């Protein structure tokens, strides 16, 4: 993948305007609610049995914050995303046997929560670069 | 299928956002063609696809008119949208992957414009509804 | 939705292959597990999952009993498969990508076993039918 | 992707046994019938009105044969598949703008027609190796996306 100087700035700008403690739990909560088969991967995380419970669940919250920190590493090393996510791909796509369709679903929930937080600043061009970044990440998480 | 709960949720959200439908549709269509530019080829017969295109603005209104029709036909989307399916699925041969892309772009825009109405609960019901709309539009493929 | 043409095509095909349902189910299930090993974890409570093993053979027959139920309920798959949906979509939380995988393996095994019967027309009708079965099994996710 | 000697032999045997002039047109015709939005990418290929039309269409048939010869390139260079399909990836993305989800659908149609041709010799372990190969091919085809 090739990245422009503006694209790197744009990704850096998006993530710097977020509070990961805010966005992380929102994104993962939404994924577990809207695409609830993904709960099958979070059995040891406590109460998942209705939306209120998921939204209040601080173990789910902590994990969503972990996801944002994991994306931050990519924000930081945009030309090597496939490599730094090497181990996470094995985790997800080998140890946990997560179908990769689901990586897209979580990325879509993140986009939706990022758009609500940023409002009008999340303009179409910003979304385009954000989605190009997430597609790289999703692929990297992908098998092999 | 949509439950009474989903249908109430969708009717309620639409009643709150339909006054901005023109803008929702322009924003959503605009995002589809920039963020997922493989979709541009479907509209290449119009003279302008650039940001702020009049054709994009006009068609965004048209698309949200189709959403308004679907909300009124929420109890039988297949029948309600049969004519739109013959156009999309049979005449235009739209890739159904793109129905999911536009549905996502519509959710992104409603989230952005109406963050306090777009709860996780509103989200799951509206995504079930857009999935049913997409399935209804796929009625005449094969 | 299934047209009357599609329903006729599925019923005729089923009339020709149903005597082989045990074998179809064993081969199909065996292939989902070994060709798409991400599905193995749904069945890890059985130790031998090699093709044709006792548990695979037995569950293969169970699966095809669900398909024969769907053929009998072909005019309303969602109502017909509601209990099976509660089991798969809610209690077991099967990923819906896997419904597509088992559907594909059923079509591969029918094509292998009945090449003359499995015409391109039979294929599109039975795939519409398995898509309808998969959506019916997805009824209780959310 | 790494390969064992047996996987290499298996792929060679599956494709070695096929008449590409028979299998190619069937695989592609079935994709155009069962997944008919894919017809949007074949606008210069003549009649795609219905199943009879597609199956009788010799432009479609010739193209299906070309697809199998293209796969043959990967069969004969199983360690270089990403490299050998880089141009084809660009073709499918930049000329046609085909959603990569559709590559899996044509591969699925190929598997169904191969299964009918090959019979029970297409046993589950043989299908597992074939799907592995086709996944590497589909991943190579979406890489330039
Ligand atoms: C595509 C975007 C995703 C990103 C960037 C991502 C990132 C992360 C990271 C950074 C971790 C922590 C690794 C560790 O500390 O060992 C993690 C763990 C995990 N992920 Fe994801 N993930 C994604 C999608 C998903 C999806 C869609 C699911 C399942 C539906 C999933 C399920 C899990 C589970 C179950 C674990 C932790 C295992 C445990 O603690 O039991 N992830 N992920
Ligand atoms: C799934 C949600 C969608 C809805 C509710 C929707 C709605 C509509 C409506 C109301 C029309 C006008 C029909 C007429 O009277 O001519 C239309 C036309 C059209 N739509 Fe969509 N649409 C959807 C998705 C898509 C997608 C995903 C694409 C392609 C990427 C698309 C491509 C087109 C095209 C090319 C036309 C005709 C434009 C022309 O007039 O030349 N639609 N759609
Ligand atoms: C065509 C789609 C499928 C059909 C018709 C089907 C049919 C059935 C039937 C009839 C049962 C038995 C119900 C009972 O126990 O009362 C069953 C159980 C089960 N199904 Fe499926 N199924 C489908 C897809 C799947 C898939 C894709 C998976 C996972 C990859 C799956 C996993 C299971 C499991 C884990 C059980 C319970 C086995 C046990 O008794 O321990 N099913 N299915
Ligand atoms: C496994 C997936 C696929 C493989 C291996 C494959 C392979 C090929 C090959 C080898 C060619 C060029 C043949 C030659 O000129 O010698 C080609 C071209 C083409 N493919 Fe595919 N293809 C795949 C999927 C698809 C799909 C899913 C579509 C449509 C939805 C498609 C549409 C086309 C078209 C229209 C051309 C002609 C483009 C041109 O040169 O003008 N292909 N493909």
């Amino acid at each position: 993948v090739e990245w422009t100087d503006q694209e790197r700035a744009t990704i850096s700008s998006i993530f710097g305007s977020l509070d990961y403690d805010d966005i992380g739990p929102k994104a993962l909560s939404r994924c577990l609610i809207v695409y609830p088969w993904t709960q099958r991967h979070f059995g040891s995380f406590g109460n998942l049995y209705n939306a209120e419970a998921i939204i209040g669940n601080q173990k789910v919250a902590a994990h969503g914050i972990k996801v944002l920190h994991g994306l931050d590493r990519a924000v930081k090393n945009m030309d090597n995303i496939k490599e730094i996510y090497a181990e996470l791909s094995i985790l997800h796509s080998e140890k946990l046997h997560v179908d990769p369709d689901n990586f897209k679903l979580l990325a879509d929930c993140l986009t939706i929560v990022v758009a609500a937080k940023m409002g009008s600043g999340f303009n179409p061009g910003t979304q385009a670069t954000f989605q190009k970044f997430l597609a790289v990440v999703v692929s990297a998480l992908g098998k092999q | 299928s949509l439950s009474d709960k989903d249908k109430a949720a969708v009717k309620l959200l639409w009643s709150k956002i339909s006054k901005s439908s023109d803008a929702i549709g322009n924003d959503a269509l605009s995002r589809m063609i920039v963020v997922y530019p493989q979709t541009k080829t479907y509209f290449a017969h119009w003279p302008d696809l650039s940001p702020g295109s009049p054709h994009v603005k006009a068609h965004g209104k048209t698309v949200m008119g189709g959403i308004a029709l679907a909300v009124s036909k929420i109890d039988d989307l297949r029948a309600g949208l049969l004519d739109l399916s013959e156009q999309h699925a049979y005449k235009l041969r739209v890739d159904p992957a793109n129905f999911k892309i536009l549905s996502h772009c519509i959710l992104v825009v409603i989230s952005m414009m109406f963050p306090k109405e777009f709860t996780p609960e509103a989200h799951v019901s509206l995504d079930k509804f857009l999935s049913g709309v997409s399935l209804a539009l796929s009625e005449r493929y094969r």
